[PDB]
């Protein structure tokens, strides 16, 4: 546990957010391409 | 001797006549019972390619 916060994020939450936000960004980059 | 008897099961109340019966015989909460969604494990894996 890196910090002293009562509720810490942990890496799984951040990776889940990344995987959840990926689908819209992937659909967007096709247009720029 | 006015008795409540049992409105349901046909034994009418003492006060009630020959053409009537009790208007309300139960209480209804109005708060229903529902079931939540089944959890998904395979969908979070996939990455979409919206051509």
């Amino acid at each position: 546990k890196l910090t002293s916060w009562k509720n810490e994020l942990s890496l799984q939450a951040l990776k889940a957010d990344l995987d959840a936000a990926k689908p819209s960004h992937t659909a967007m980059m096709i247009k720029v391409k | 001797m006015l008795n409540y008897n049992a409105p349901t099961d046909g034994q009418k109340s003492s006060i009630d006549g020959a053409n009537s019966d009790q208007m309300q015989t139960f209480f209804w909460l109005k708060k229903a019972i529902i079931t939540a969604r089944k959890e998904q494990y395979f969908m979070p894996l996939a990455s979409v390619t919206n051509m």
